[PDB]
DNA sequence: CTAGTTGATCTCATATCAGGAGAAGGAGCAGAGCG
């Protein structure tokens, strides 16, 4: 079995079947989880991002690094139309993960609440849709949560959104976003995505705006002053290096 | 110290006994030496000083005026009696000295050519010794009241900024993100200081009456919060685990870093596990502190016991730190005293003043 | 930059740990010494300890401890390093190779950390769950064993006890128990926690916290039966298990403290304890059914201080002191009729504490001779250290031109050599040497008119002669001549070889071999060879059957050393030698392991090759160059072992110790021939024939440094020599406890003559300062002048002052009363040796503690507590003041070269000061701004300055190349690992320049000396490669050894040769050197490394 | 009971001159204590 710097025993016979990038995007994550902060995989579509995360989360599990002996419960919160594939993958790689939906499809029953109760007393694996996270926002986070999985994160985009808030409402260090984009119109959606995996680490929006959304569009623009693209191109390296240890993104 | 000589000779003692006894005696004997001076160019009050960490030679002082002069400590002329000079001056004709008072100042760990110094014109200003040229410059949207570089980490050069904001600052030296920001304080930061012991940690101490430890890798706000009481009164935390009955205006890591020492406007001086923010009820008795701004003081370093020396009024009061007893006042200075910075290659204190003096406290014989 | 070469003289002596144990073998018991950085394997026979292997760690050994884990066969040693490097070692013998294989190995320093003060504790869980390591205060260092790390990845826990003064690992605990005495401001008690390996945490310990004695400072596990621990305090002995609370306050061990225990038992029923006066208790615990009932101390005698005591079995105690010999003692049921059980039986030399020393050139030759203070309170001596065999004559006979010797018994009931036969140019002489009596006489059977190639006793309670013509067997009892052989050609012998059982001649080229029986000489095995024979040798080794299976020749024109099997003369091993001088000496004798060949040319080249007893094949060549003229080889068989000699110009004593072979020097003109000899009046005597006569003297241990022990029972301080006087003036100091009672008669209390102090000046235990006259021939205390109350004499010099022409001991004293914490009046006294008596000459109050002085051109330096001031020594004979210098901290060191002073400070370092003389007044030329504590200083040239660290280090200042001219910059960094108390300048012997000896603590005698730039390049390339290729015991880098290293500052060294590491370059194998040498010839190296070694 | 379909309902995107009279504050300032 592969093994890292402070010991996390990723099993041989997972970690076998992942590709270079995959395993370098384990490391990376598993480098987030020891200093206890969150990521975004923006890895564009068609990598293979949730093999990553159930690897990484297996790995956790069955190296039972310690608060919870191992992994504990975790939320995925994922557009509806990939909610079946996130069980599916999970029972193909790790089985004995106890993963469970939250829908009106379901499998429970029985009360959601219930559900909720009863994943969480299991240390269970559960999916929501992020219309779940805004509705149950005050139930859904009461149980002491070890992960959020926000799967295409760019739902998140908005920093007004209710979703963004329901969302930005959950306690754990443990915050990783896989979007194929992290940003898609403009740096709006860049903060309210930095906002979601590190609260602290960019300053309130406003701050943020003003030192780096400004001047670089004013410096995207041909008949811009000198002064002001030679500015642009710093506050874009100032931003890009602070930004660089928290949002690992692969092209093709 | 002739039974000291005879058993370092003979092997009956470790010489680390011969060491730290002999540091200690000095330190007992600090007086204020009249046979050493520092020359005076501060036009105001010091509010900051800082001996370099490496070789000890060199201290940067800062004052209200808002000039830096930085002194060279060493006795190069061959006279017993000599004046510490003046080798280099932000002076009122530098085009880029503060335009406010200089609350903290300095030098960059690992190296002497490299200083930082904050000021309440909202500024951290990197400072090149050799050139005495700014390299970077910080602006901040409130006056800072400290900063502070961890002496140890080899890996980060953050430094940690407290300002009028409820907010702390992390500026990061190497390449230049200032927008990382540790909230959970509710009032103006008075004090920061890195844990000399773990790199990532970090004590920051607020108006608030609170001191809280960060660990600034994580991303789940403060690991402890300093509690007076240690849950005798016990809280929902919204207002209690207080580390003071006031402002805490001073921060200070013991030399191994196991525990904190924090100084607040309640005039009390407390000591804590650094580890899990516990009280170790060190008494201290009363430490006479009314400053409205950051107060900087240190401990001693190299000593068979550690020495706190703390701003007392117009007073140096030297304490033990783990058992509280007030060893003895330097009575020195004319007017409060703002920083006292310890010399631990000779077991020598220089302490800054609103009096527009630096005296240096020296063991007698 | 500085070039300097440093090098051991001698290894340290002083054993600061020894535990005993199963780590050699599953079934041998070991005692393993720690002596400071050299770790020393014994087995413990019945009889003595006999050495296995010593081994050299890069590192001060803190800690040492033996454990066995599970399934482990053998016991693990367990090493931390001063510096921190820990390691868990292997013994794996394979064969006749031993190795000390690294089992797993790291650094535990935090990076940050008070070093606690009571030292490195380090403590075994008794079940090998972990190793507890107490390194700084406010944590302990937890290793885990079950884990099997490689790297030793260790965890702090928080202890929130600041200051911990001992702890242990408790018995008989489901888990990891830890008991330890710790010091809060509400006194000592003692706490006991588990470790738990799984939360990395403590937990309540299985009983609480107990308040104890003000000075309870040991505490002893207690084995499983009982379990428990035994606080040792300064008056009593408690035990604690949570429920059963005894003590005792036995009054006997009120006297001193407890330094040391062992547990006799594996039960634990009996303890020894050491205290710092070096008496050795017995605690025993009687048993109850198991409970404890009651406990016991018992006083079973005296030993030397022990820093350590190990209990080996049958009674048979290892003391093990830093400040005297380590003793092996032996603990009788009975006592002695004195009240003591104990018995030394074997003593260890210590050159203790070397307080200070002088090279003197005693015997006026040109040979220097250190002359130490070595040991401390009850084990105070001075130490005579020279590198010589020591020839010690009883008898010659001056008899021109000798070309042999050979002992023979003429008297056939006496097993003794009271016979010596001689052969010069073309006959032979034989000598009676009857008991002391020596005469030239005839014995019967052998032939005066022609020479003797050989002879010697043989079997058959014969003899046998080999002269140029013939053999002649003589059968001493019946009669004259009854066996001879002659070569049938009447051809000349050239060479002759002979053992107890057969012959082997060379005739020319041909080789006979003959084998001798009762009345017959038969030969068997013949051959015409290549060449000429050159030497020859057949001695039988591990014989145990009458006759030796191999042969060794000596060849011409194809010069190489061949063997040949016996029987039939075949040809088994050819070595090629080369050269254009044949070989000249061949000799095979066993070496403490096995057989070697050891054969020379008439160069004085001598090559030892390592021979089989099946094949015969050599190998492990190495070469060794002693001497410029031709060498024989003579084989005596000493009290140990056999110790070849080797004669030549520079005869040169060889055997080898500790399973190495080391070359001994012996002082003499020269020794052309020598043979042993035991006669009635002369026992395991020697008789070195050189050109003229015949010097018949032992020798007394061929260990290269012959160590004299002066025992003054009292701790020497100084040491100066007066050589007008021919005496040593030595500051002694013993302790008096009552007025004073002197608790032993001291050198101090036994002089010839004595005095007292009568001073007109100034107007529990005490020490009591005399100044003893020790006469340098004899050693005796020829007087003792005993000093005033309550006065420390600290410094100690011996000079002529201005003009008078009188050679005085100026001493400086200080008055030392327990209410102060510098001495604020002392004075200087000089004092003339006279008649036997010392007379006071002059006096001269001063305000502090002279810490130093030196005779600066005719003045006196000396060093009042920070002013260094200069004396004049009027025509009245009074000391007057003529300049100061104030700008010390505490001048404690002077040294002096010309106009120059180098004032080390306790803790500013160096200062060079200048006494310009056109003025009248000194000056600062410059100094060192370091904060460097020192120990010593010395001036090794104009311009640079060695100094000695309090942490062990050695640096160099310069003075340099404006203001900045007024800074010494130290050009040389290098962390010895000795604390260093004294420089001097001299040479124990007869490339580089200059040399220094120092003295540390533990006994090291090292040696400084300059190394020129090209030299200096060229070592450290192979100093670099040496890392490289040899391989530490604790994957120590050299590097990191030595680097100096402050609790403040830490830089790799500079400018400094380590030449220890250099000088292992000739006990490498030769793939390995070709491996060193990759980048000139080995050869070459080796001319530069033996010309290196010769230095010391 | 179980899906499956179908509406409602909600969330999230992308656009740049012929008043008067009184009350409250404030300012200039004369003067009186008074340390």
């Amino acid at each position: 079995d592969a093994e890292f710097d402070e010991g996390f025993k990723v099993p041989g016979f997972l970690f076998k079947k992942l590709f270079k990038y995959q395993q370098t995007g384990v490391r990376w994550l598993w480098e987030l989880h020891c200093q206890q902060a969150g990521g975004i995989l923006g890895d564009e579509m068609g990598l293979g991002k949730t093999i990553q995360i159930i690897a990484f989360l297996a790995g956790l599990s069955y190296s039972k690094i310690r608060r919870f002996e191992g992994l504990g419960p975790t939320v995925i919160v994922c557009p509806t139309t990939v909610m079946h594939q996130w069980v599916k993958e999970f029972h193909t790689w790790w089985p004995p993960f106890r993963v469970a939906i939250l829908h009106e499809t379901g499998s429970y029953t029985h009360k959601k609440e219930k559900l909720i109760r009863d994943v969480a007393h299991c240390h269970g694996i559960l999916i929501t849709s992020y219309s779940y996270i805004r509705l149950m926002q005050d139930d859904i986070s009461r149980y002491d949560w070890h992960y959020v999985i926000l799967d295409e994160g760019h739902k998140i985009r908005n920093p007004n959104a209710a979703v963004t808030l329901a969302c930005k409402q959950f306690r754990t260090p443990h915050r990783i976003i896989l979007s194929g984009s992290p940003m898609q119109n403009n740096l709006r959606e860049l903060w309210s995505l930095f906002d979601f995996i590190f609260p602290g680490k960019l300053g309130t929006l406003p701050v943020f705006m003003e030192q780096f959304s400004v001047p670089i569009t004013m410096g995207g623009y041909s008949n811009a002053s000198p002064v002001q693209v030679k500015t642009a191109y710093k506050c874009a390296c100032v931003l890009r290096d602070t930004i660089n240890p928290y949002l690992l993104r692969r092209m093709k | 110290m002739l039974g000291f000589l005879s058993a370092r000779q003979t092997g009956l003692e470790d010489p680390l006994r011969l060491r730290r006894a002999e540091s200690t005696r000095r330190v007992l004997g600090l007086e204020l030496n009249k046979d050493r001076d520092v020359e005076r160019i501060h036009g105001g009050g010091i509010n900051t000083l800082d001996i370099e960490p490496v070789e000890g030679r060199y201290m940067l002082s800062g004052g209200s005026d808002g000039v830096i002069v930085l002194y060279d400590l060493e006795n190069s002329s061959r006279q017993s009696y000599y004046t510490c000079k003046a080798v280099c001056s932000i002076g009122r004709d530098h085009p880029d000295v503060h335009r406010y008072s200089v609350e903290t100042v300095q030098w960059y760990p690992h190296d002497t050519g490299m200083f930082t110094s904050s000021s309440f014109d909202k500024t951290l200003k990197v400072w090149d010794t050799n050139t005495l040229q700014t390299a970077d410059v910080f602006n901040f949207e409130e006056t800072v009241y400290s900063h502070h570089m961890s002496p140890v980490s080899t890996k980060h050069c953050l430094v940690a900024v407290g300002t009028r904001g409820p907010k702390v600052q992390l500026c990061d030296l190497k390449s230049g993100s200032c927008s990382h920001i540790l909230q959970g304080h509710r009032q103006e930061i008075l004090a920061v200081s890195w844990s000399p012991r773990y790199d990532y940690i970090l004590a920051t101490a607020s108006a608030d009456s609170r001191v809280k430890l960060w660990d600034v890798r994580r991303a789940s706000g403060c690991l402890i919060t300093l509690d007076q009481h240690n849950g005798k009164k016990s809280q929902a935390v919204e207002s209690a685990n207080t580390a003071h009955n006031g402002k805490v205006n001073g921060l200070c890591f013991t030399s191994d870093g196991l525990h904190l020492l924090t100084v607040g406007t309640d005039n009390r001086m407390r000591l804590w596990n650094s580890s899990n923010g516990e009280n170790t009820l060190v008494n201290y008795g009363k430490v006479c502190n009314n400053s409205k701004k950051g107060l900087k003081f240190t401990v001693s370093c190299g000593c068979s016991s550690e020495f706190v020396f703390v701003p007392y009024g117009s007073t140096i009061a030297v304490y033990t730190v783990y058992s509280g007893e007030q060893i003895t006042m330097l009575k020195g200075h004319y007017k409060t005293v703002d920083c006292c910075v310890f010399q631990s290659n000779f077991q020598e204190l220089y302490s800054g003043s609103r009096d527009c003096n630096i005296l240096a406290w020296v063991p007698s014989l | 930059m500085s070039y300097n070469y440093v090098v051991t003289a001698q290894k340290p002596t002083a054993v600061n740990g020894c535990v005993t144990g199963h780590f050699t073998s599953a079934e041998d018991l070991n005692l393993l010494i720690a002596k400071n950085t050299r770790l020393e394997i014994y087995v413990v026979t019945a009889e003595g300890l006999r050495p296995v292997k010593e081994v050299g760690m890069y590192g001060k050994i803190a800690v040492m401890e033996l454990f066995r884990p599970k399934g482990e066969s053998k016991d693990l040693l367990f090493i931390l390093t001063a510096k921190y490097n820990a390691c868990i070692l292997e013994y794996k013998q394979s064969g006749e190779s031993i190795d000390i294989i690294t089992r797993a190995h790291g650094n535990v320093q935090d990076r940050i950390g008070r070093p606690s003060e009571t030292g490195i504790i380090g403590i075994i869980d008794p079940e090998c769950r972990m190793i507890g390591l107490r390194l700084y205060d406010g944590l302990f260092k937890v290793i885990p064993l079950d884990r099997d790390n490689k790297e030793l990845k260790a965890f702090n826990i928080r202890l929130e006890e600041l200051h911990v003064i001992d702890v242990k690992f408790l018995y008989g605990c489901q888990a990891p128990t830890i008991c330890f005495v710790y010091q809060d401001p509400q006194g000592r008690h003692v706490k006991t926690y588990e470790v738990s390996l799984r939360e990395k945490e403590f937990n309540k310990g299985p009983w609480k916290q107990e308040n104890v004695e003000a000075e309870a400072s040991m505490v002893i596990a207690v084995p499983e039966p009982f379990g428990g621990a035994i606080i040792i305090g300064q008056e009593s002995i408690t035990y604690h298990n949570g429920d059963k609370y005894l003590a005792i306050a036995p009054p006997i061990i009120k006297q001193s403290t407890i330094v040391c225990h062992n547990r006799v038992d594996p039960n634990g029923s009996r303890y020894l304890l050491g205290d710092m006066e070096g008496r050795l208790f017995m605690l025993l615990l009687e048993k109850e059914e198991v409970t404890l009932k009651d406990l016991r101390v018992e006083l079973l005698g005296e030993t030397s201080i022990a820093e350590c005591l190990t209990y080996l079995d049958n009674g048979v105690v290892f003391v093990g002191s830093r400040l005297g010999d380590s003793q092996l003692v032996k603990l009788n049921v009975d006592s002695n009729e004195q009240g003591s059980y104990v018995v030394a039986m074997e003593t260890f030399t210590n050159l203790g504490p070397i307080v200070d020393m002088c090279v003197v050139d005693l015997e006026r030759q040109g040979q220097g001779q250190l002359v130490t203070c070595s040991g401390a309170f009850k084990e105070g001596s001075l130490r005579i250290i020279r590198n010589g065999i020591g020839i010690h004559e009883h008898a010659s006979i001056d008899l021109p031109g000798i070309k042999g010797l050979w002992p023979l018994r003429s008297d056939p009931n006496r097993e003794t050599d009271d016979t010596l036969v001689l052969s010069f140019v073309g006959q032979t002489r034989v000598l009676m040497l009857n008991g002391e009596e020596v005469e030239e006489t005839e014995l019967m059977g052998f032939v005066d008119d022609q020479q003797t190639f050989f002879c010697g006793n043989v079997a058959h309670q014969q003899l046998i002669q080999i002269t140029s013509a013939s053999v002649r067997l003589v059968s001493q009892e019946p009669k004259a001549l009854v066996s001879e052989w002659k070569e049938p050609q009447a051809k000349n012998i050239s060479v002759a070889s002979c053992n107890s059982s057969q012959v082997v001649v060379a005739v020319g080229r041909a080789l006979y071999y003959l084998q001798i029986h009762p009345q017959e000489l038969r030969q068997i095995s013949h051959t015409e060879m290549e060449h000429e024979v050159a030497c020859l040798d057949i001695t039988p080794l591990g014989d145990s059957n009458g006759l030796s299976p191999l042969c060794a020749i000596g060849l011409w024109t194809d010069i190489s050393a061949r063997i040949l099997k016996l029987p039939s003369f075949e040809l088994l091993h050819k070595e090629m030698l080369g050269g254009e001088i044949i070989p000249r000496s061949i000799l095979m004798t066993t070496f403490e392991s096995s057989h070697y060949l050891l054969c020379a040319l008439g160069d004085g080249a001598l090559f030892y090759f390592g021979l089989n007893i099946e094949t015969g094949l050599l190998s492990d060549r190495k070469k060794v160059t002693l001497g410029t003229q031709p060498t024989v080889l003579r084989t005596f068989r000493s009290l140990s072992t056999t110790n070849v000699f080797a004669c030549s110009d520079r005869p040169t004593v060889i055997y080898s110790s500790n399973h190495k072979l080391v070359f001994s020097n012996v002082n003499l003109k020269e020794v052309n021939y020598m043979c042993p000899l035991n006669s009635d009046g002369y026992p395991d005597s020697l008789a070195l024939a050189n050109n003229s006569t015949l010097t018949i003297g032992t020798i007394d241990e061929i260990q290269k440094l012959h160590i004299r022990t002066v025992p003054l029972y009292e701790s020497p301080r100084k040491i100066c020599y007066q050589e007008v006087s021919q005496c040593f003036g030595v500051l002694s100091s013993r302790i008096e406890v009552q007025g004073t009672t002197a608790l032993r008669p001291s050198a101090s209390t036994q002089a010839l003559s004595s005095s007292v102090s009568s001073s007109k000046l100034f107007s529990e235990e005490v020490e009591v300062h005399n100044l003893l006259i020790i006469d340098q021939h004899t050693f005796e205390v020829l007087h003792a002048h005993q000093f005033l109350q309550n006065e420390y004499a600290l410094s100690l010099v011996s000079c002529k002052l201005g003009k008078d022409p009188n050679t005085y001991f100026i001493v400086g004293t200080a008055m030392v009363y327990p209410e102060e914490a510098e001495p604020k009046q002392g004075r200087i006294v000089v004092f003339q040796y006279s008649d036997g008596k010392l007379q006071t000459v002059a006096e001269k109050e001063v305000k502090g503690a002279v810490y130093s002085m030196v005779e600066f051109n005719g003045k006196l330096l000396a060093s009042i507590n920070s002013t260094v001031r200069l004396y004049e020594w009027t025509t009245e004979k009074e000391l007057r003041t003529e300049c100061n210098h104030y700008n010390n901290i505490m001048a404690l060191y002077l040294k002096t070269k010309g106009d120059f002073i180098l004032v080390g400070d306790l803790m500013r370092s160096v200062l060079l000061l200048a006494y310009k003389p056109m003025e009248g007044n000194f000056e600062e030329i410059a100094r060192d701004f370091n904060p460097n504590w020192m120990s010593a200083v010395e001036i090794l040239d104009d311009d640079n300055f060695l100094g000695a660290e309090n942490a062990f280090n050695l640096f160099v200042c310069q003075k340099d190349s404006d203001e900045e001219r007024q800074h010494l910059q130290e050009v040389g960094l290098f962390h010895l690992g000795e604390f260093v108390n004294v420089f001097c300048h001299g040479s124990l012997v007869m490339p580089t320049q200059g040399s220094v000896l120092f003295g540390t603590v533990n006994g090291m005698i090292g040696l400084v000396t300059s190394l020129s730039e090209s030299w200096y390049n060229l070592l450290l390339d192979m100093q670099n490669r040496l890392n490289k290729v040899i391989k530490s015991v604790g994957k120590i880098e050299h590097s990191f050894w030595r680097s100096f290293h402050t609790e403040r500052k830490t830089e790799p060294a500079t400018g400094f040769i380590d030449g220890d590491l250099i000088e292992s370059f000739l006990d490498i194998s030769r793939p390995k050197m070709q491996e060193v040498v990759a980048n000139a010839t080995a050869d070459d190296l080796i001319k530069v490394v033996e010309e290196l070694t010769r230095i010391h």
